[PDB]
Order: structure tokens, then sequence, then C-alpha cells
């Protein structure tokens, strides 16, 4: 059973990866 | 909000608005996202305490269907 919170957390996690902080040029 | 724009067309992801599309389908309230169940058919959210009868907590089942769908 999914909660709205679990959906919001999934979306935040995906967005976080997009920041690409671990990449140099 | 970029190319896709708002996730929700109805409230435009404005957190100061109630929304029955991306938050509780009964009351529109955004509080207690951890106590809003997502329907495995229509994907609407429902506060456990907005259901009739109200649930005490999140069910421990594989799936959950809302009153509109079940
Ligand atoms: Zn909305
Ligand atoms: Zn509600
Ligand atoms: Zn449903
Ligand atoms: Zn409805």
């Amino acid at each position: 059973v999914r909660t709205l919170l679990s959906v919001q957390r999934e979306k935040m996690a995906r967005l976080r990866y997009m920041l690409l902080g671990g990449v140099r040029t | 909000l970029g190319s896709s724009g708002p996730s929700c067309k109805h409230c435009k992801d404005d957190v100061n608005r109630l929304c029955r599309v991306c938050a509780c389908h009964l009351c529109g309230g955004r509080q207690d996202p951890d106590k809003q169940l997502m329907c495995d058919e229509c994907d609407m959210a429902f506060h456990i305490y907005c259901l009739d009868p109200p649930l005490s907590s999140v069910p421990s089942e594989d799936e959950w269907y809302c009153p509109e769908c079940r």
C-alpha cells in the first residue's frame, strides 16, 4: 500500500539524481 | 516548472491550495501525506481518517482500492 508521502519521496529521489553533483565537467 | 510544467494541472502544484486531484480526493487536504492511501486503480489519495469508516493506520495488504473503485 503506497502513501502520498512515498510517492513524493520517490519523486524527490529522482530529482536529486538529476542534479548530477557527482560529475566534473 | 520546466518543460512538463506542473505535475498537477488542477492546482498547478500550488501548496497553498487544497486539491482533490493530487491530495486527498475527499477533503483536498495536503497534511499527513504519510496517512493518505494511494488507490491502486485510479491513483487518487485518501486520508485514512477521511474514509468511512476511518482507518486507524495504513493497511498491510499488497494493494488498496478506494471507495470509488472497489
Ligand atoms: Zn493538485
Ligand atoms: Zn482528507
Ligand atoms: Zn480509486
Ligand atoms: Zn471522486
